[PDB]
Order: structure tokens, then C-alpha cells, then sequence
């Protein structure tokens, strides 16, 4: 029997007295902060896993943003790095981790859209700061004739923040919506590793967010 | 009614149809390289399996729905 | 009765995920360990 | 009201649709690459056979749809 | 209700579409592969065959179901 | 009533585009392969109108449900 | 009513779409080989005569069945 | 309700889809060609002119036929 | 009443499907064409002039068709 | 009624994947023009936006008649 | 009425119906173009970009069509 | 009624075979260009990873919808 | 030109019948059929004339035809290239005689008794190619003669096409018996759709303007059906071929 | 119908017995003896 | 019926029309058979 | 509650980043 729900919610309004996705966000955050205690406090020159953490995702998306856009991955690297380390680690906490919505006694709404909104401040604030009037280039400017759509290209950027956070609530949203649909038919995951297929699936959406914040930001520089 | 049969066939038709389609193109691209060196196998075979991931993942939006209409 | 059909899916697919996953992720872990090397 | 009918036939021919042209362009790739390099059967024709069981399966299910307007 | 002769046209034409230009991308992928190598010539070919054979078999799912709901 | 027309309609339109960028690329490859040498062009030749063939007989499919349809 | 016109309507138009894109590629296909050894001009010109053909065949097809709904 | 006016939109429109994907293909195979060389030069004009005729013939169709349900 | 209305937007609609992928094909084709080499400027773009003469035609066609179902 | 949104929904839906996919056709052929010759982009920067301009002066036949629909 | 629903449902439904595929060619042509020349880099990038938003526009156009008939 | 149950179904369906396509297209392309050059495996995925930037998007454009549209 | 008068209406239908039922059920399709028989075997009894090595004297042409037809066999295959050359030849020349007199004076018309009454004038034409027994049949008999080849060059291995491709998970097995099976209905179905439509235009295509619209209509309409004979004459050997590679 | 097929597949069995008796077969020997002298 | 003679009329004119090309055909394949046949000698 | 999760983990970072700058020389 199918029972999902959605559960969205306004940020702006005070969190309500359930406050699922504040919930989940929460324990998010306690199981990367036990993460990093464990790392930090029990750290050593040459640390096996608990070094691994930092050496193959942080140095790694580091090396990357460096190859993608030097300098300027500096400038902004805990843009994406606040991007990553969280909304996959609130999927694998959404990820039906024991209660998984059933029989317990990301998605969110208004929580992506915001991030949409704080991505927009990365153009806001740093986007064309090289420049200044970087954003009115190609722009009905002279060359205008060619560039006619380079406004509407401005207001493509305009709905390319939105559109990722609308990418941020689908995908996790559905990955809930089919292991509700796996638990009320075909029970114990899928023939498919049902689990398994959605991990990855988020895992893989919050690389291509934070690689696609971080294509926005190069696309911004030039 | 039947509508809302009418629904889950249309929607499972336009999930499939896309990544049914997608997977292909994946494969050939995939097999193609390989035809040309097979040296970079693993590397291949990895976007290869990423391809096929998210088009799964298409097939999934396009599949869930149909008991979702069930409900 | 469908949280106790979840609690075993989960444990199911964690334990596939394990048993698949014990020699490639702890290969690379061990070889990043290792790529310090000296 | 008979739109069942009318449901199972778009589910199972808009969900074929699909990887018939799917089955094609796999067995392209793969028969050109064969022409480049045949001894590669082994792996490459295996990554047909892996490319071809995402396939049709996607298209099964669809099939199952048209047996749930037997349900 | 005409509902009836609807269902088998679509049924019988959106099963008919896909494995058309399947066929088409199958054989036009073996004619290059074999104009440019005809060594393998069968070898390949079969490979050629069972491809024909996987898209006909969706051919025959959406010729089947037409002719189910057509009687 | 009609409706028995617009299947029939359906049918054939569905059955047309079906084979025609099927045969359309089918004797493309086919003149590609000729081109490319003129020796192996009439085992070529011969290959290419059994892939003809079964595009035809997809098409032919479509054609006669429509007639069976109107009788 | 008039959906008999729109049956002629949707054959016609539908029926038109797969030798219209086929004898593309087809012809497409043709001068590729007149740029590559030209010298199988004569097969081409018979070649892509038949091709276009079987393309205006199923075109014909469409238009007389579109007439006799008209009819 | 105007069951001609949707007759005869459908009817010019998937008559006037097929000729566009066709000619672009056409002429982009002919030029690729004359770029490689001007050697065909005016004998490539010729085979790619009539060929186009051909599609227009059948967006011909796509008018006239709607014209008999404007007139 | 609203048929006559919507017969506009499937007209335009299916008049700009075909001619906009045309003139997709025709750019690219003639940009890579004279990629290739120079010197053969003036015929490239006298044959992209007719590609797009001929892409806008049936663009017309299908503009002017709504535009007289307008009144 | 509801069918002037459905005229809307025509105008913006058909019409849009044509062009907007011929813009993608016409780019990426440029882009492997000039990766294989970049001393011809400046011309390419003449034949990219005039082209581009014309697939989307099909489009905007598309978007404003919808406007015209909305009133 | 769901009409209005109905509307909105299918113009979004063909607004992004495919954008990814035409930008699927321009990722392609930009990845095999940087592979035949890896020098040239940044004026392919900004082409590349270009017709991105040129692409996606269609789609925007879709989507703030769908949002002002659904609200 | 189920209308828009049914066009639930248009919203989620549709929107994913020009998406489905482009996700073939995307990778097909990437791993042709790092079998042609492996050395440009870096950038290669980044210019592979921008495009499913773009291309999902359009997917869960039409997947939101089907939500909105749905509560 | 003009077209002033001639357009005066049109008329269809799937079949004709013909006289003769009562000794034995005749339909006009059999008449057809008898009539191209005898066509054909006059062709031969001409053809064969002397028989003394006589260069050209039409019989050339013939012999020319029949080499055509035994050279593009060989390239096919070359295992039955003899004992089914005959069963092949069977098609060739008799598909074509019936995709031929479809251009006849007043193909459509012959046998009307007569647009005043109409009453039993039963078209004595049916052409045989335009007729889904003979077609049905036709195919039957390839089907047939493509089983028992297979069975007896290589019958187990012919159970083994299928039963024995991969017993191991699946197999070719119940996949392509089951495409053949339909490859046979499909040779029926591709001569019953074809000839009858070429029919189909020249009844109705010229029913509106009969000047030049009929004249190329049936020039590819001839073009088709020497090309379907040919395509049918080839699919039977590349079916007899695939079942014994 | 069925018997009007069995009919008309009779009728194709003669007319194939029928040349292969002469039709084509004459053609063959001759056909046989031409390449035969073409040695 | 009017009909056979339209029919007729059109088939007249086809024949001309494809003899008009075919003369040339024709002669071209004797002339063949006729130089195979002087190869025999 | 992004921004104080954001800041931690930008302090566990700058620790990390300090510690692999240090391997690095």
C-alpha cells in the first residue's frame, strides 16, 4: 500500500514541530561531525581511512577544481565544498537508514532552493568581481545583433541555479518515492539492487552538483 | 474508467522509450572505442556503467509512476 | 508490518554491498594509503 | 469504456519502440568493431550481451504492464 | 466500440517503428564492417542474425499483441 | 463510426515511418560499402535485401491490419 | 463528421514522413559515394533508384489509403 | 466542432515535416563531396536536384489534399 | 470555439519540426564542408542559400496555412 | 474552454525540439570545423550566427503565434 | 477541468523532450574536436556555451509557458 | 475525473527520449574523444559531467511537474 | 492535359471470382493464374524453339535471364544451388508475369460482364499476384521446402538452430523458429499487400485525372513488382542459405 | 478460401512441375553444355 | 466502362514512352549476347 | 543550520588541508 508523501516546507516560516528534513539534516550533521572526530582528534602522519577521507574526496575535488579552474577554485573552493560532504550525506541518512520512513513511531523544497539562491550569490558576488561589468557583456551591446539572446543566455544563468536545485529535490525525492513503491510491491529492495542503484544515483547527483556549480563558476569567469 | 490504465501505459511507453534508446547509444559509443584500442577497457567500461546508471535512472522516473497511478 | 520488510531489505542490500565491495574499496583505500609510500 | 485495450497496445508497442533501435545501433558498434578487431569476442561481444540484457528487460517490463490488463 | 480496431493500429504500429530503423542501423553497421573486412563475412554475420533475431522477437511482441486484442 | 478509419489511418502512418529511415540508411550503407570496393559488392548486395526484406514485411505487417481492419 | 478527414489527414501526413527522411540518407548516401569512387556510379544510379523506390512505394501506399478513406 | 480545421492543420504540417530533415542530409552528403573534390562539380548538382524534387512532391500532398478540405 | 485555435498550433508546430532539424543539417554540413578547404566559398554558400530557400518554403507553407485559418 | 491552453501547449511544445536541436546540429559541426582547421573560424563566425539566426526565426513562429493564442 | 492540466502537462512535456539530445550533439563534436586538436581550447568553450543557452532558451520558454497557464 | 491522472502521465513521460537520447549521445562522444586521446581524460569528464548538468535538468523538468501537477 | 470527362467514379474490392464453379469452384484469381501459366510456358516452348544453339532469336534473352538468375543463386550459396535452382526459377517469371497484364487495357475492367447494372459481372481478372491464396500458398511452399532442406542437409543441427544454439540460459531457441514461422506469413502477407496496391492506385489515382498521373504511377508500380519478384526469388535462397549456415 | 488456397497451391505445384519438366531445365542442359564447351 | 479506355490510353502511352528507352536496352543486351556469342567462336 | 554545518566543516578542512600541505613538503 502506497503511503508517500511530500514533505515540503517553508524555510522563511519557523521549522515545524516535526521538522523532517531539519531532522535529517541534523543527523547529517552529527554523523559527519563524528566522522570528522574521529579523524581529527585520531590523526597521524600517514592515517589509513581516517586520512582517506580527507586524501581521496577533499584533495581529490581540490586537484579537480584546480585542473577544471585554477586560481579561481581557491577563491571559491568551500563553495563546492560546502556543496559536497552534505545532501549525499543526507541521502545515505534518507537512504532508509533503519526507519526509512516506515514504522518509525535534500527533497526538501524551500532547503534546494536556497542553495540554488546561495549559488547565485557565487555570481552575485564573486561572478565577473574580475570584471564588474562582466554581466552586461555580450548583452544588447553593439555586437547586440549577434548577442540578442545573451540576455536571455543571463537569464538561462538566471534559472541554471534554480533548475540544479530542482535537480537537488528530484532524484532524491524519487529514489523515496520508488522504495516506497519497492516496500508496498516486490518487498525487500528490487530483482534490480533497488538500494543500491539509488546510493549511487545520489551520490553521483552531488558530484554532478558541485561539478556543475563549479562549470557555472568558470562559465561566469569567461 | 480505465484512464488512469490509459495513464500507466503512456507513462512507461515515454520512460522507455528514452532510455531504451539512451542505453544503446551508450554501448555503441562505448564498443566503438573499444574496436578502435582496447587498452582503455576499464575506463571505458566505467562511463560506460555511469551512462547506464543514469539511464536507469530516466527508466526509473518513468517507471514508478506507473504504480504510482496504481495507488 | 512493512518497517520490518524495510529493516531486512536494508540489512539485505547492506550485506550484498559489503560482500561485493570488500576487496575493490579496500583495495583503493589501501593503495591510496600506500601512494604516500616513503 | 474500454481504454485497456487501447493502454496495453501503446504501453507494449511505445515501450518497443525503444530498444528495437537500441538493439540496433549496439549490434552496429559491435559489428564494426568486430570488423576492427574480432578476437576481442570474449570481452567485447560479452559487452553486447551486457548491453543487449539492459535492453530488452527495460521492454520486458513494459510486456508485464500489458499481463497487468490481465489482472 | 471502435476502441477495439484503435488498440490493435496502435499496438501493431508503435510495435512495428522501433524495430524498423533497428533493422536498418543493424544491417547498414554490418554492410560498412563488412565492405571494410569481409574475412569475418558469417563469422560476424551470425552475430548479424541474432541481432535480427532480438529486435524481430519485440517485431513479433507488438505483432502478437495486436492480433490478441484483435481477437 | 469513423473511428474505424482513423485506425486504420494510424496504422499505415505508424508502418510507414517504421522502415523508411530503416531502408533509407539500409542502402546508404549498402552504396558506402560499394564504394568502398567494388569486388565483395555483390556479397554485399545480396545481404542488403534480406535487411530490405524484413523492414518491407514490418511495413507490409502494418498495411494489411488497417485492410483486415476495414473488412 | 469530419474525423474521417482527419484519418485522411494523419495517413497522408504520417505516411509521408518515412520515405520523405529515408530518401535522404538514401540520396545522401549516393553522392558520399560519388565523392568516394565514383566509379560505381552506374550501381548507384540503379541503387538509389531502387532504394528511393521502395520509398515511394510505402508512400503510394499512404496516399491511396488516405483516398480511399477519402473515398 | 471544426473537424476540418484540425484536418487540415495536421494535414500540411506532417506533410511539410518530412522534406526539411530530408534536404538537409541531401545536400550536406553533396557538399562534403565537392569540398573533397570539384571533380563531380555540375554531374553532382544534377544527382542531388531531382532528389530533392522528389520529397516535394509528397509536401505537394501535404497542400493539395488539405486544400480539398479548404475547398 | 477552441478547435480552430489549436489547429493553428499543431499546424505551426509540425510545420517548424521538420525545417528547423533541415537547417541543422544544411550548417552543419556546409561549415564543415568548407572546413575542409577554401576556394570553394562562393558555390558552399549558393548551395546553403538553396538549403535554406528550400527549408523556408515549406516553413511558409505552414506560417501562411495558420495565417489563413486565422481569419 | 481549455483548449486555447491546449493551443498554447502545441505552439510551445511542437516546434521547439526541431529548431532547438538544429541548433545544436549546426554548432558541434563548427566546433569539429574548426578543431580541424582553426584558420577558417572567422568565416565560421559568419556561417554559426546567420544559421543559428534562421533555426530560431522558425522557433520565435512558434513562441509568438502562442502569445497570439494567449491574446 | 484538468484540460488546463492536460495542456500544461504536454507543453512541458515537449518543452524538455530532447534539449539534452541537441546539446547532446554539441558536447560530442566539442569532446571529439578537442580530441583531434587538444590546442585549441576556450573558443570552442565559448561556442560551446553559446549554443548551450541558445538550446536551453527553448526550453526556459516552455517551462515559464507552463508556469503562467498553471497559475 | 482521471484527466489529470492522465496528464500526471504526460508530464513524467514525455520529456525523457530527447534527454534519453542526449545521455547516449553525451558519453558516446566522451569516450570516443579519450580513446582518440587518452591525455585529455581530465577535461573530457569535466566536459562530459556539464553536459548531464543541462541535460538531466530538462528530465526533472519534466518530473517536477508531474508532482506539481500531481498535489 | 485537361482531363475534361473519364473521371466517371472508382471501385475496389480485396478479390474477383470467376465462372467454372460449378464443375469446380473457379475464382478469376485462378483464371489469372491459368492464364499466366500458359504465358509462361509458351515463353519457354518459344524459348526453346530449336534448341540448336541459336544465338538471340529472343530465346537469348530468356537464356540470359535464366543465367542472371543461376549466377546471383551461386554468389548466394552454392549447397542447393542446383536442386533448388528449378524451385526457385518457380517464382521468378511468374511473380512477374502476375505483377504483369496488371497494366493491361482494362486490367480492372476485364470481366465486367457494364457501370448500368452491375449485377453478376464479376471482374474475370483477379490477378493471381493480386489474390492472398496464391500468395498464402506461395509462401507455404518455400516454408516447406526451406524445412525439409534444412532438415535433411542438416536436421539436427536445423533442431540444433535453435533447441541446441544455447541450451545454456537461452538460446536462439523459440526466438528464431519463431521469426521464421512469421517470415513465412510475412512472404505471404509482403505478395497479398504488394500488386494488390499497385491495383489499388490505378483504380483510384486515376480515378481523378487519368492522363500522366496512371503513367508513372505505373512505371514504379512495374519497377516494384519486378523488384518484389526478384526480393521474393532471393529471400527463399537466403532463408534455404541461413537455415544451413 | 481454404479450398480456393489448396486449389491455387495445386495449381503452383503443377505449373512448378511443369517447368521444371522443360521450362528453365531445357535451359539448364543447354545451359550445362555452354559451359561445358566453354572449357 | 470508361474506365478501360482511360486504362487503355494510359497503357498506350506508357508503352511508347518505356520503348523509347528500352530500344536502346534491348539492342545493348543483344549486343552482348551477340559478342558472348562471337567469343565462342 | 547549512552555515554552521558550512563553517565546521571549513575548519576540518583548513586542519585537513594543513596536514595534507604538510605531507606534501
Amino acid at each position: 500500500h502506497v503511503e508517500v508523501a511530500a514533505e515540503v516546507i517553508f524555510d522563511g516560516i519557523p521549522g515545524f514541530p516535526i521538522t523532517n528534513s531539519f531532522v535529517v539534516a541534523i543527523i547529517i550533521d552529527i554523523f559527519v561531525i563524528a566522522l570528522a572526530v574521529a579523524a581529527t582528534r585520531n590523526l597521524q602522519m600517514v592515517p589509513r581511512g581516517l586520512q582517506n577521507v580527507m586524501e581521496f574526496i577533499l584533495e581529490s575535488l581540490y586537484n579537480l577544481f584546480r585542473n577544471i579552474n585554477a586560481k579561481y577554485v581557491a577563491t571559491a573552493f568551500p563553495l563546492v565544498a560546502t556543496i559536497f560532504l552534505f545532501v549525499l550525506f543526507g541521502n545515505w541518512f534518507g537512504l532508509l537508514p533503519g526507519v526509512g520512513s516506515i514504522g518509525v513511531c535534500a527533497a526538501d523544497l524551500n532547503f534546494t532552493f536556497a542553495i540554488a539562491v546561495i549559488s547565485f550569490v557565487f555570481i552575485e558576488y564573486w561572478g565577473f568581481r574580475a570584471l564588474g561589468p562582466g554581466y552586461l557583456k555580450k548583452f544588447f551591446n553593439t555586437n547586440g545583433i549577434m548577442s540578442f539572446v545573451g540576455i536571455i543566455e543571463f537569464i538561462s544563468e538566471l534559472v541554471k541555479p534554480f533548475a540544479l536545485a530542482f535537480r537537488l529535490f528530484g532524484n532524491i525525492f524519487a529514489g523515496e518515492v520508488l522504495l516506497v513503491v519497492m516496500a508496498f510491491l516486490v518487498p525487500l529492495l528490487l530483482p534490480l539492487p533497488f538500494y543500491g542503484f539509488e546510493v549511487f544515483v545520489g551520490f553521483i547527483q552531488a558530484l554532478i552538483f558541485a561539478l556543475l556549480t563549479y562549470a557555472f563558476l568558470n562559465i561566469a569567469v569567461t | 474508467e480505465g484512464l488512469n490504465l490509459v495513464a500507466t501505459a503512456l507513462a512507461v511507453g515515454l520512460g522507455a522509450i528514452g532510455p531504451g534508446v539512451g542505453i544503446g547509444i551508450i554501448v555503441s559509443g562505448a564498443v566503438q572505442a573499444i574496436g578502435r584500442n582496447p587498452e582503455i577497457e576499464n575506463r571505458v567500461v566505467t562511463y560506460m556503467f555511469i551512462g547506464i546508471a543514469f539511464t536507469e535512472a530516466l527508466a526509473i522516473f518513468g517507471l514508478v509512476i506507473a504504480f504510482l497511478i496504481g495507488f | 508490518t512493512l518497517f520490518i520488510a524495510q529493516l531486512i531489505n536494508f540489512l539485505l542490500l547492506i550485506f550484498i554491498l559489503r560482500a561485493l565491495l570488500y576487496r575493490p574499496v579496500m583495495n583503493l583505500l589501501n593503495e591510496r594509503t600506500r601512494r604516500i609510500e616513503e
